[PDB]
DNA sequence: TTAGAGAATTGGAGAGTGTGTTTTTTTTTTTTTTT
DNA sequence: CACACACTCTCCAATTCTCTAA
């Protein structure tokens, strides 16, 4: 009767297992930094982590569309801002 | 049945006027000319049919009969003017030129216009180009020499001795010049009543076979103007300014310069050096292109698996991916066939209202040299006098000015005041006082009032007509300050009332044409430099500029690096460069949009390697990465906060954007 | 490489270290050639000489 | 000006009407001009 | 004949929009 609706970026999907915990864990042990190397290589390595996170979290949409939708959701949906405030408060304790 | 009867009458008039092989005036020629004029006037406005003009163009009347009338009258006029029924032989050209200007009148289609006008607009715009094609190529286009006779007959007498009737003759003849040169190809009005198929519009060339883009460009118009001596006519008409010869003349000599850039004037086998440079550039970009293509054929079958996190065995093809992992990831990215929806949007003579930066009309070197001195002679003759003549009229009927007047006036003013300053910059032989007369208080306040009034009515085109002048206002203030109190009264009213208007347009115009976005960056760049010599506060004006939509509209211009020039990238990057240490507000710059554009910039597929743009940008990006690493290493949550937009909470606003 | 459980990096390193520092003497001793006394044609870096010839 | 309740439109899957094939010139007679 | 292709006919929920929301 009706086609299966396309999967969109729901709030629950943003907290997937291969998501925020994964990047928070691997930020300090995934990407190497060296100013001696050309800046293009460093920038590509930095964007590699986010690109793989987006693909293994949402292989339907591309890079730019995914980031645009995420930015619009963050500017619109206040739950993301609340979560960011909560993590900021937690980090402020140290 | 009515239409074919109309065609029959047009053919009957065509064989009644006469023909060649010298053209002969048939019996009752004046009567048939008056009949044709009456019929065309009746069908133009009283009935609004636009069908008589069509029949006239069909019989090639303008080419076969009308033009030879003026050509045959030219030799008689020359003989009569050099020797030392003249009234009958003079009045015959009046009706012919009145018909010519009427057919050459630009056609405007709006919502209130009926279906016949819009239906026939696409079929008559090509004939409009045909008229100017055959006029310009008719033995050096001498019909304009006959046209200027229809003006010198009336202007010869004293201006105080003008005629309440003959005064309309000057308007009628003057309209012909602006009408012939405003003829431009239209737009293919696609019938969007149904969904378009898997294929787009086949041909966008709206030119009949007799009309070629070679024979209709503004280069042809300028060459015809030079070869027909009408440069002297345009100079002498302005030399005697000291009403009705101002509004038409405002656009008679503006149409061919409404969109022509002044950069082509100065070069900064002669044409072949730029040819060799362009061949080098295209060879470089083609060399960059082949870096992705495989050394062998496509069917070689290079298959690989990327052992991505989670031990994934995703399969992506291509021997190019076997060279670099980044190429494999890019092939992963572009493999998806799904795309999002990108939203998108001239009613007046096309120009900056609709012209991209690369639309530089090709000019012959001799033609360019002639045009370099023609406009300079006009400026040295009557520029400021013509401006002061229309200053009084501009001060009245503010709400009675149709939207055409603003686009035909503000663009003229801004273009010429910009040209004078650039010409003074390149060469010191021109004084700044030749353009300094535009700093009048009343003119400035009226143009500012028009600019601010155009904002509330959503007339974005009219407002864009105003920013181009507002840029040169600040530019001329700076020029007259550096090269020097008259500048203060013009550059002190933007204290509190005008700061909102200048700081709101960048935040809202990012969803419109490219040139609308380009105007605001020039406005900010000029305003940040005019006030640098006096600092009302440098740290206070910049506070209202550092806003997230402003950064968004600046970075949205950088995504077009395939067409951005050296100065276009220079201004955008220098806006952030000048606030790196002077303002220290880099926290709002931490969006991924700028990082991906930096990756595109330093990549060889973007900016040129041999040019002088990617070196300082690369070094500044090297420092940018150091700043990013330093700021990210001190906040684990900032690793993911770099993607999300900033927050409105009180404490975090200073905790994250300033680091306590 | 898909379907092989073979890393491209190790293959590239193997071929790289095979390119230079390799001499035709290795081939001369691989086939048990008795006349391996030759020095210039065997002990010289054959592939380095080939790369120089290409250059 | 912000996070959130209301209208308004149209693209991506699917109902459906009509298509498009397979499909062939070998081998064997009979004639005709040169040989 | 019928299975696969190309494409006109036809249709609701996610995507955009501007009046009333905080």
């Amino acid at each position: 009767r009706k086609r299966r609706p396309q999967v969109k970026l729901t709030a629950e999907k943003l907290l997937s297992d291969k998501g925020l915990p994964y990047v928070l864990k691997n930020a300090h042990k995934r990407i190497r930094i060296s100013s001696k190397k050309n800046s293009y290589d460093n920038l590509s390595n930095i964007i590699q982590f986010y690109q793989l996170w987006a693909h293994e979290l949402f292989p339907k949409a591309k890079f730019k569309d995914f980031m645009k939708i995420c930015q619009t959701v963050g500017k619109t949906d206040p739950v993301l801002r609340e979560y960011r405030v909560s993590l900021f408060r937690d980090e402020m304790g140290m | 049945f009515s239409l074919t009867v109309l065609r029959a009458r047009i053919a009957l008039l065509a064989t009644a006027i006469g023909g060649p092989p010298p053209y002969k005036l048939g019996d009752d020629c004046l009567a048939c000319l008056k009949d044709l004029k009456r019929w065309f006037k009746l069908v133009d406005d009283q009935q609004k049919r636009w069908d008589v003009a069509m029949a006239v163009a069909e019989y090639r009347i303008l080419t076969d009969d009308l033009l030879p009338i003026l050509i045959d009258w030219e030799n008689k006029c020359s003989l009569a003017a050099k020797l030392a029924n003249k009234a009958y032989y003079d009045k015959i050209a009046l009706n012919c030129l009145q018909l010519l200007v009427l057919m050459t009148w630009p056609l405007i289609v709006t919502e209130q216009s009926s279906s016949n006008q819009i239906t026939l607009y696409g079929e008559l715009k090509k004939h409009q180009l045909v008229y100017k094609k055959t006029i310009l190529s008719m033995e050096s286009g001498k019909v304009l020499r006959a046209a200027i006779r229809l003006a010198l007959d009336v202007i010869k007498i004293d201006r105080l001795s003008r005629t309440p009737r003959d005064n309309m003759v000057l308007k009628l003849v003057l309209n012909f010049f602006r009408n012939v040169i405003a003829i431009e190809p239209g737009e293919f009005t696609i019938n969007t009543k149904k969904s378009m198929p898997k294929k787009g519009i086949t041909s966008i060339d709206t030119l009949p076979p007799n009309v070629s883009m070679d024979d209709i460009s503004l280069n042809t118009v300028i060459s015809s103007f030079h070869k027909n001596k009408v440069f002297g006519f345009l100079l002498t008409l302005t030399s005697s300014l000291s009403d009705f010869i101002n509004i038409p003349l405002l656009e008679i000599m503006f149409y061919f310069t409404k969109d022509v850039n002044q950069e082509l004037l100065f070069p900064r086998t002669s044409a072949g050096f730029e040819l060799s440079k362009l061949l080098q550039k295209e060879h470089q970009m083609r060399k960059n292109v082949i870096k992705h293509t495989s050394a062998r054929h496509s069917r070689f079958g290079g298959l690989l698996s990327i052992q991505t996190p989670d031990k994934t065995r995703l399969t992506v093809s291509g021997s190019q991916a076997l060279v670099d992992e980044k190429i494999a990831l890019q092939k992963l990215d572009d493999s998806k066939k799904w795309n999002k929806r990108i939203i998108k949007k001239e009613g007046l003579p096309n120009s900056l209202l609709n012209s991209q930066t690369g639309k530089a009309i090709f000019f012959t070197e001799s033609n360019g040299k002639h045009f370099k001195e023609f406009i300079n002679n006009f400026i040295d003759s009557g520029f400021n006098i013509l401006l002061h003549s229309v200053t009084n009229y501009f001060t009245t009927e503010q709400d009675r000015m149709v939207t055409l007047e603003q686009v035909e006036y503000l663009l003229f003013f801004a273009w010429f005041v910009k040209y004078q300053l650039l010409r003074s910059k390149i060469d010191n032989s021109a004084d700044i006082k030749q353009v300094s007369e535009a700093l009048k208080e009343v003119t400035f306040i009226l143009v500012s009032s028009l600019l601010r009034s155009a904002y509330d009515l959503k007339n974005w085109t009219v407002t864009h007509a105003g920013m181009i002048a507002f840029n040169e206002l600040l530019n001329l203030v700076s020029r007259t300050k550096a090269a020097q109190d008259i500048e203060f009264i013009v550059s002190r009213l933007f204290s509190d009332e005008r700061i909102q208007l200048l700081s709101n347009l960048p935040k809202i115009g990012s969803k419109y044409s490219l040139q609308f976005m380009k105007s605001c960056i020039e406005l900010t760049h000029s305003v940040l430099k005019v006030l640098e010599q006096y600092s009302v506060n440098f740290q206070k004006v910049q506070a209202n500029y550092m806003t997230e939509p402003v950064i968004e509209t600046y970075i949205n211009f950088l995504e077009r690096f395939r067409e951005l020039e050296d100065d276009s990238i220079k201004k955008v990057f220098s806006f952030f460069h000048r606030v790196f240490v002077q303002a220290k507000e880099q926290a709002l710059l931490f969006r991924f949009d700028l990082i991906i554009l930096l990756r595109e910039m330093l990549s060889p597929d973007g900016l040129d390697r041999m040019s002088r743009s990617r070196k300082y940008v690369s070094q500044f990006s090297d420092y940018f990465l150091a700043r990013l690493k330093k700021r990210l290493k001190k906040s684990p949550a900032w690793f993911v906060g770099l993607l999300f937009p900033p927050l409105h909470n009180s404490e975090v606003g200073f905790y994250q954007r300033y680091g306590e | 490489i898909w379907g092989t459980n073979v890393s491209i990096q190790e293959c590239t390193t193997n071929f790289r270290n095979f390119l230079m520092s390799f001499k035709y003497k290795f081939r001369k001793i691989l086939d048990e050639r008795e006349e391996f006394i030759n020095n210039t044609t065997d002990e010289e870096l054959y592939y380095i000489k080939q790369l120089n010839e290409m250059r």
